[PDB]
């Protein structure tokens, strides 16, 4: 749902949507990486949730909205800056 | 060998070996007219001094440099390590109190940072001087 | 040049760029690092 | 590669908004988002996300400079 | 005297002055040397006590380090200055210029390809 990265997520933040205890943290993320949903490895220094990858489900009318925001920016980022390849370098190829 | 001695008295903090320099060997300074700086000089030495000392230690104390470079008093010890900062020329913090000060030791320069900087002006000075071979091949 | 203005007005010398920081500083030294056994 | 990968960026992006709109299906599924998802391993978005990738990204140029 | 700095010796020497007529300068170089307590001090210093900066400024209680107490800010605190905090705004100093060094690397690269 989010853009992340912001990709390492605190045990706080799992204690808080799956409301589960610290000492479980570690069941709970690591069966994920049998399921084969998320691959990341866990800090368990400060605690806290690495993830890699990520399982897509499904869509929703707002996630295509929020698709041309966050997808669309990726073209109009790298193609405007792009230009300035093009444009500086054009002279030393010609 | 007056204007020999002078430098050697640069090297070293001390005021009565300074002095003695300035009294001996001022006589062949006046034909130079380099009397300018005598009275400058003697601020850019005890930066040599400090540097010295701040060069070879973490920390260094107010009150063990203060006789050590003799600037003996704290007060102007202060004001020196004040310009100090203003110029630049030391990271040392200090600790008032009586004081004294504690400094620590200054890093992050490392690698990547300063000489692929500093290349930027190498390369060009070098590719400067391709053209410089090549005008100057194109005479014959 | 000889042109214009300046007209008008191993070895141990090498070495002696280094033995002259001996001539200011800690002379060479012996007597006093060996003075220094027996002070404490 | 910017050029090229882009307007298909923009020509695939305007044909997924137009399946709310209209041409519903293709629905399409699920392969659409699902590689999609698979190019989102990095946005890239604001900014870079590059804080483990910045000192990095020079750190790569180091020994080529 | 100024490179001491003084300050202390300055003001000795003002006592005695042919001058003539420096009257009026000595009075606009305290005002330059004044405004330097705040300037020169610090940065950087961790804590000056309260009459250890009057034995500077001399008088007794005057407004000027009233003043500086406003312009300063620095800190007003009982019986002590302090410079809090901390030493001061704490630089990291920014984690930006890794953009700039790619920019570095444009012209750099472009050089490369001048030669060719």
């Amino acid at each position: 749902t989010r853009p992340a990265n912001h990709r390492q997520l605190t045990f706080e933040e799992i204690a808080k949507s799956a409301k589960i205890t610290v000492n479980e943290v570690e069941l709970l993320v690591m069966k994920a990486l049998s399921v084969g949903l998320v691959k990341g490895s866990i800090d368990e220094v400060d605690k806290r949730v690495h993830m890699t990858w990520v399982q897509p489900r499904v869509l929703d009318l707002q996630q295509i909205k929020g698709m041309k925001d966050r997808l669309e920016f990726w073209c109009t980022d790298v193609k405007s800056m792009e230009m300035l390849v093009e444009h500086q370098a054009h002279d030393i190829l010609t | 060998m007056p204007y020999f001695l002078l430098t050697q008295a640069v090297r070293t903090g001390n005021l009565a070996k300074f002095n003695q320099v300035l009294d001996q060997f001022g006589e062949k300074f006046q034909a130079d007219g380099t009397y300018t700086l005598i009275i400058r000089l003697r601020h850019n030495v005890i930066k040599t001094g400090v540097r010295m000392i701040s060069l070879s230690y973490s920390r260094i104390s107010l009150a063990d440099i203060a006789q050590k470079l003799q600037l003996d008093s704290p007060e102007d010890a202060e004001f020196i390590v004040a310009k100090a900062i203003r110029d630049g020329v030391i990271e040392a913090s200090i600790n008032h109190e009586k004081g004294y000060v504690q400094s620590k030791e200054m890093i992050d320069i490392y690698s990547t940072r300063e000489p692929q900087l500093a290349f930027h002006q190498r390369i060009s000075f070098c590719l400067d001087i391709h053209n410089m071979s090549v005008k100057a091949m194109r005479f014959p | 040049m000889s042109e214009k203005k300046q007209p008008v007005d191993e070895d141990n010398w090498d070495d002696d760029n280094v033995e002259d920081d001996f001539s200011n500083q800690l002379r060479a030294e012996l007597e006093k690092h060996g003075y220094k056994m027996e002070t404490s | 590669h910017g050029l090229k990968g882009l307007n298909s960026k923009l020509l695939d992006i305007r044909s997924y908004l137009e399946k709310v709109a209209t041409g519903k299906l293709p629905i399409n599924h699920q392969i659409i988002y699902q590689l999609q998802d698979v190019f989102n391993l990095l946005p890239d978005v604001s900014l870079q996300e590059f804080v483990k990738a910045f000192y990095l990204k020079t750190n790569d140029q180091m020994v080529v400079v | 005297y100024l490179m001491e700095g003084s300050y202390n010796k300055v003001f000795l020497a003002k006592g005695n002055i042919p001058a003539e007529s420096y009257t009026f300068f000595i009075d606009i170089l305290l005002d330059t040397i004044r405004d330097e307590i705040a300037g020169c001090i610090e940065k950087a210093y961790e804590k000056i006590l309260f009459t250890e900066a009057t034995r500077i400024l001399f008088f007794n209680t005057p407004k000027k380090m009233t003043d500086y107490a406003k312009k300063r800010g620095w800190v007003l605190g009982p019986n002590n200055y302090y410079s809090f905090a901390s030493q001061q705004q704490k630089p990291e100093d920014t984690t930006i210029p890794s953009t700039e060094l790619a920019k570095q690397v444009i012209e750099y690269a472009r050089q490369l390809e001048m030669i060719v």
